[PDB]
RNA sequence: CGCGACCUCAGAUCAGACGUGGCGACCCGCUGAAUUUAAGCAUAUUAGUCAGCGGAGGAGAAGAAACUAACCAGGAUUCCCUCAGUAACGGCGAGUGAACAGGGAAGAGCCCAGCGCCGAAUCCCCGCCCCGCGGCGGGGCGCGGGACAUGUGGCGUACGGAA
RNA sequence: UAAGGCUAAAUACCGGCACGAGACCGAUAGUCAACAAGUACCGUAAGGGAAAGUUGAAAAGAACUUUGAAGAGAGAGUUCA
RNA sequence: UACCCACCCGACCCGUCUUGAAACACGGACCAAGGAGUCUAACACGUGCGCGAGUCGGGGGCUCGCACGAAAGCCGCCGUG
RNA sequence: GGUGGAGCCGCCGCAGGUGCAGAUCUUGGUGGUAGUAGCAAAUAUUCAAACGAGAACUUUGAAGGCCGAAGUGGAGAAGGG
RNA sequence: CGACUCUUAGCGGUGGAUCACUCGGCUCGUGCGUCGAUGAAGAACGCAGCUAGCUGCGAGAAUUAAUGUGAAUUGCAGGACACAUUGAUCAUCGACACUUCGAACGCACUUGCGGCCCCGGGUUCCUCCCGGGGCUACGCCUGUCUGAGCGUCGCU
């Protein structure tokens, strides 16, 4: 994820559950040379990517 | 009195401005009071002041100040002329009565300097040349 | 530097994403004088506001 | 700026100015002498009624 | 299909939230969808919506602010957004009762000595 | 050398960027910026260059509330009032 | 002469006034004649062009009687952009070519609530004035 | 470095002349403000005499000037209490009152009595309302006048 | 070995106000050279000018004489003409160098303190209503506060005023 | 008649907004700046600080054949030019 | 008369400072463009025009939204100087 | 005469920031020099194939060499971004 | 006529004078005389479907609602809409909004550290912890509360 700036893990974790009804394992983000912070979020094992992934339209 | 505030006796230049102990402030020290005053309570405006008492080293001034905007000076009229933006600290343009006699004005022969408006605005007017459109 | 603070960090994302060139339609339109960035640097030859 | 831009006259010399210009309102050749085409004109200190106003 | 002012004005505020809820979720489809390819039709779209949620909540700041107002007019002691923003000289200059008072001792001047009015030489 | 063989050893920073001039003159030791002086409370402007002082004058910026005030005094200032509905 | 100050009269200023008017503007400016029929008809003069409203060229290259509808209004060109008004480019795709309202005459309005309105309006000023004349 | 018979000259332009000239490309447009006031008074005071109101006959003090009169800046006290005029009424009717001129002779002084005197009947007191009692001059002398004083009021001529 | 007035003085993220930066031509306080000038030169001048600094507003300051005068007198301020580049100052030299009268623009005048008179006649802040509310104001009603007797209101202020 | 105090008006205005004009300059002139101008760039910094207007009327701005790796050409075409 | 060429006679490279420069004095590769006695005050003489023991000029006034106008006209002003 | 493509001049007056060869004058351009100085610090390259329009200069292989662990080896700071 | 060279000419470039234009200056007039802790001036960063710059704007970001205006907008796309419709666009602007520094305000400027109030989850005040909203800068005025003082007394 692209994720605004002023963003803390537990806002991303909070905003990324709400929203893709998922559960988020842990957050790990970094900003990237532009200003734009990344965020690769973790899913909990129960719980996969490659669906969550064509539900969201990415792929 | 005041001291020319300079590096040592260093006060370059010819030896007419070449002092320093011995010399005396423009205004007054009841002026200065005033300004300092009217300074810390910036708020309020200041009106005017009396003497208490003197040291061989101070003076001790006591000021007479003002809050615009006591509701007790706003409504009662002739009070309400400090209120007004113009005199926004009388003290450090030179209004105060103490502070007004540093300007030297008055009438008469000898306010004639400051026979405009003021010290200043005397040369102004004389130090100009009234350069008409048509000669 | 490797260490960086943010707000150096924050120049360079900036100073960084005004270097692209000019796209290529602003030539087209209506009334222009605009035919190269002319603002670009280079690490090299000229070196930041710092 | 104050360039001496205007200037000057007596009022006797610019009354007497329009006295020489008016004189010479008449006159046939220095009004022609205009290209003032003023050929068919009746007569030339040129009156007419005071309906033109 | 304009979200317009019209049609929000008069709705109830929990309704609205709804409908920029709605909105807020579709742009954010058509940010993804701008990453995706998409299509210039919804690349269009992704300006129509942004706007579309300014319609809906200018409605809803409006119509809070409108209201609220409405509770401490008539209170005098009221909030600094509502109070009223001239200018800071403006907003000290005195009152409008505070230059057309007059001290009685001039009312009664005003009072026995008024101005006439007389043209002359006749 | 006291040249090219000094202008070598030139790692270490004195300026920086100030965070209300936007200008790049921290001093990092003095703490005082020294194009505005930050801690002191006033600008440095100065009559002193009069070019240095149209360079960052009301005008040169954006004038994000001046620029809208004599929009509304041009018109005369009201407020809480909205032109006559359709 | 003009006279009232207030106004301009500089070669330098309307010059600036032109090519840095609003689209608000430019209507009122992008205004072309009505023909003698509609001149009678309605008692207007000229009118602002419209998308749709039928024109004969009068003057330029390819002047005619042939009556074209307009297509669209460059008013950033500043210029309209009529039907069989046209030519050809080097690999046959057809571009259309741009002429005044100026230089153009309306032969058929295309009416409309907020058109007829102003036609009103116009008319009802112009016979104002020669009432107010008489 | 001067060359055979001139004067002297001691032309001052040692200062700084330059800076602080004063040039007067205002002085036609100037004549306009000042038109406009002149003008807009009147309108606004209508029927009051324009220039002003009436001032004394005065004499110019230093000794060569001795025999011109002038309009003074207002009519003395002692003048007032004589023509029979209240000081604080006078200034309501257009009666300029000075009240800080020694008064040394008679002679000046009944001069500029007669003034006021001359004042009075040829005044119309414009009533307080239309419909108003007395001291008001009656709606004849009333109706006859619209009339602004153009030109000083009782112009004082040598 | 207490409780209570006051006086001085603290603390309050108290209730309500407000001050601070900028702009800065013009405006006001102060401060303040040296180039320069004098065929040097320090006296003088540049020049109370630049920088410095302080302060204001739609203009700024001043202003109702401790003035002017020597007349047979005038009459707040500022401004323009004028005086007048004059009275004087000065290694009386370079320079400097104003004013008084007249004419004209405009032109308005007024307020305090004290002496006294008048049940503080006053003032401030709360609560309830009546109107008013996009420059917070009137009207009333409240043993709801408080200042003020070390002094708040009216008349009055010298051109007389009080009685 | 001081030791307390206020005040319109004329009066000043190279800063602001908004205008009007000229015996003006006319892009090495005119403001540093007719344009990405206080811009590019320089200095650590105070600060310094540029150059650079014009197709035609319309992009109608060379389609297509051909030579040439490509830059470039030759025809052709467009154009009142 | 001008271009090339031909001949015969003449002939040192300008500018400048300079008693004296072709100077074994200095500036000067060449070309375009820019470029240096300006404005104001005060005198002074010379001259032109108005009026003349006067004569003026303002500053003021009276007559404009100026298109021309920030002009022109007029004022016991006109003489308060 | 040609080219150029939009405006221009004659007289009588009035008004100038008014006429360049010069100021190691200002700005921009251009020569001669001149196809001149020069592309010299570290001993070092060669062959074959690939890729390619085009190869001494790229790459792969093979061969000869150097730095030579106080390095031309492997990681960092400040700086650089 | 061999080559070079010089002069002049016939044409090719290079350069960018001259001329001709001019949305800019300059000068001179007129009208008005526009700031702020409710939070300025100034800066930082961000924001367009394709956008680097200027410019415009502010997470509600190439604008917001409204009123005129009244069909465009456009380099190319794309669009709604019903152009019998706040109805495209533009101007106005008066309706709402105001990222970060800054007099810059909780304390410092690392971008960290907190305090005190509320409301989500957590709890089920159990405290964190996680989430959300309001305050907290210095000076000073009027008032209030709480005080101090072998200051001056009073009553005990
Ligand atoms: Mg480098
Ligand atoms: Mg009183
Ligand atoms: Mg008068
Ligand atoms: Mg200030
Ligand atoms: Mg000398
Ligand atoms: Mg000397
Ligand atoms: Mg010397
Ligand atoms: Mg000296
Ligand atoms: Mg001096
Ligand atoms: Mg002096
Ligand atoms: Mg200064
Ligand atoms: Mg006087
Ligand atoms: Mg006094
Ligand atoms: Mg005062
Ligand atoms: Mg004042
Ligand atoms: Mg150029
Ligand atoms: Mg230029
Ligand atoms: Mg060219
Ligand atoms: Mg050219
Ligand atoms: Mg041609
Ligand atoms: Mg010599
Ligand atoms: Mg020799
Ligand atoms: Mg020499
Ligand atoms: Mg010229
Ligand atoms: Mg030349
Ligand atoms: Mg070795
Ligand atoms: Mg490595
Ligand atoms: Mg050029
Ligand atoms: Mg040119
Ligand atoms: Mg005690």
């Amino acid at each position: 994820f692209i994720v605004d700036v002023k963003a803390n893990k537990h806002q991303i974790k909070q905003a990324v559950k709400k929203l893709y009804d998922i559960d988020v394992a842990k957050v790990n983000t970094l900003i990237r040379p532009d200003g734009e912070k990344k965020a690769y979020v973790r899913l909990a094992p129960d719980y996969d990517a490659l669906d969550v992934a064509n539900k969201i339209g990415i792929i | 009195g005041r001291k020319r505030p300079v590096p040592k006796g260093a006060t370059y230049g010819k030896p007419v401005h070449h002092g320093v102990n011995q010399l005396k402030f423009a205004r007054s020290l009841q002026s200065v009071a005033e300004e300092r005053a009217g300074r810390h309570c910036g708020a309020l405006r200041v009106l005017n002041s009396y003497w208490v008492g003197e040291d061989s080293t101070y003076k001790f001034f006591e000021v007479i100040l003002i809050d615009p905007f006591h509701k007790a000076i706003r409504r009662n009229p002739d009070t309400q002329w400090i209120t007004k933006p113009v005199h926004k600290h009388r003290e450090m343009r030179g209004l105060t009565s103490a502070g007004r006699k540093s300007r030297g004005l008055g009438k008469g022969h000898k306010f004639h300097h400051t026979i405009g408006g003021s010290r200043r605005a005397a040369w102004r007017r004389r130090n100009t040349l009234q350069l008409h459109r048509y000669r | 530097s490797s260490h960086k603070t943010f707000r150096i960090k924050r120049f360079l994302a900036k100073k960084q994403k005004q270097n692209r060139p000019i796209p290529q339609w602003i030539r087209m339109k209506t009334g222009n004088k605009i035919r190269y960035n002319s603002k670009r640097r280079h690490w090299r030859r000229t070196k930041l506001g710092l | 700026t104050w360039r001496r831009w205007h200037r000057r006259v007596n009022t006797t010399q610019k009354r007497y100015a329009i006295c020489s210009a008016l004189a010479a309102s008449a006159l046939p050749a220095l009004v022609m002498s205009k290209g003032h085409r003023i050929e068919e004109v009746p007569e030339l200190p040129l009156v007419v009624e005071d309906k033109v106003e | 299909a304009k979200i317009k002012a019209r049609d929000l004005r008069g709705k109830k505020k929990e309704e609205l939230l709804k409908q920029l809820e709605d909105l807020k979720v579709e742009l954010s489809q058509l940010r993804v969808a701008k990453v995706t390819g998409g299509a210039a039709s919804k690349l269009s779209k992704i300006r129509v919506v942004r706007k579309s949620i300014a319609r809906v909540l200018t409605v809803i700041n409006q119509t809070q602010k409108e209201n609220l107002r409405k509770f401490y007019k008539g209170k005098k002691y009221k909030p600094l957004d509502l109070r009223p923003k001239k200018t800071r000289a403006m907003r000290r200059r005195l009152n409008k009762h505070e230059e057309n008072l007059k001290t009685k001792k001039q009312q009664r001047k005003e009072r026995l000595y008024p101005l006439r009015k007389f043209a002359v030489k006749a | 050398t006291k040249g090219t063989s000094s202008f070598g050893k030139r790692r270490n920073k004195t300026h920086t960027l100030c965070r209300r001039c936007g200008s790049k003159a921290y001093h990092l030791q003095k703490s005082t910026c020294g194009k505005c002086g930050y801690p002191a409370k006033r600008k440095r402007k100065y009559n002193w260059s009069a070019k240095a002082k149209r360079r960052n004058t009301t005008g040169t910026g954006r004038m994000r509330h001046l620029k809208i005030v004599y929009r509304r005094f041009r018109h005369g200032f009201r407020e809480g009032i909205t032109p006559k509905p359709k | 002469m003009k006279f009232n100050p207030f106004v301009t009269s500089d070669r330098s200023k309307n010059r600036k006034r032109h090519f840095n008017a609003p689209s608000h503007i430019r209507r009122k400016i992008m205004s072309s004649p009505l023909s003698k029929e509609l001149r009678q008809k309605y008692n207007v003069r000229s009118m602002p062009i419209r998308k749709d409203d039928e024109v004969q060229v009068v003057r330029g290259h390819y002047k005619g009687q042939q009556i074209g509808k307009v297509v669209q209004v460059y008013r950033k060109k500043y210029v309209i952009y009529i039907e069989r008004v046209q030519r050809e480019k080097a690999n046959g795709t057809t571009v259309h070519v741009g002429i005044h309202p100026s230089k153009v005459v309306i032969t058929r309005l295309k009416l409309d609530k907020d058109r007829k309105k102003i036609l009103e309006r116009k008319a009802k000023s112009r016979q104002v004035g020669k009432e107010k004349g008489k | 470095a001067p060359s055979r018979n001139g004067m002297i000259l001691k032309p001052h332009f040692h200062k700084d002349w330059q800076r602080r000239v004063a040039t007067w490309f205002n002085q036609p447009a100037r004549k306009i403000r000042r038109r406009k006031a002149r003008q807009a008074k009147a309108r606004r005071i209508a029927p009051r005499p324009a220039s002003g109101p009436l001032r004394p006959v005065v004499r110019c003090p230093t000794v060569r000037y001795h025999t011109k009169v002038r309009a003074g800046r207002g009519f003395s006290l002692e003048e007032l209490r004589v023509a029979g005029i209240h000081k604080k009424v006078a200034r309501t009717i257009g009666i300029s009152v000075d009240p800080r001129r020694r008064n040394k002779c008679t002679e000046s002084l009944q001069a500029n009595v007669q003034r006021l005197k001359e004042y009075r009947s040829k005044l119309i007191l414009f009533p307080r309302k239309p419909s108003a009692p007395k001291k008001g001059d009656s709606s004849a002398e009333e109706l006859k006048l619209a009339t602004q004083l153009t030109g000083p009021v009782m112009p004082i001529r040598n």
